């Protein structure tokens, strides 16, 4: 009965819509970008926290989005304002993007999936 | 590094 293993199967790449209910806490993950506005990246995602008990979002989404908000040209700083003050609802474009977070991340690269490896 | 890494 030769199981069937997720990990083989390419993380789906398009654009997805996550809605995460936080209330007045913490949505537990950290974003990484650049103050030059080239993208914001999930690096970690809290267990436990809001935005895993989603269950939709990984290390490498970018966020397109929050609450209709673009952020796909933000600072990080902005951005974590942005999602900060998005209220107890807060409604994210996320996009698979690990080769371009991969250049954050010491010794790490994308493999034939497109998931993120660190050696 | 440019870079900026924050917990939200």
């Amino acid at each position: 009965g030769s199981p069937e293993f997720l990990g083989e199967e390419d993380i789906p790449r398009e654009p997805r819509r996550i809605v995460i209910h936080r209330g007045s806490t913490g949505l537990g993950f950290n974003i990484v970008g650049t103050e030059d506005g080239e993208g914001i990246f999930i690096s970690f995602i809290l267990a436990g926290g809001p935005a895993d008990l989603s269950g939709e979002l990984r290390k490498g989404d970018q966020i397109l989005s929050v609450n209709g908000v673009d952020l796909r040209n933000a600072s990080a700083e902005q951005a974590a304002i942005a999602l900060k003050n998005a209220g107890q609802t807060v409604t994210i474009i996320a996009q698979y993007k690990p080769e371009e977070y991969s250049r954050f991340e010491a010794n790490s690269r994308v493999d034939s999936s497109g998931r993120i490896v660190t050696d | 590094k440019n870079y900026k890494q924050t917990s939200v």
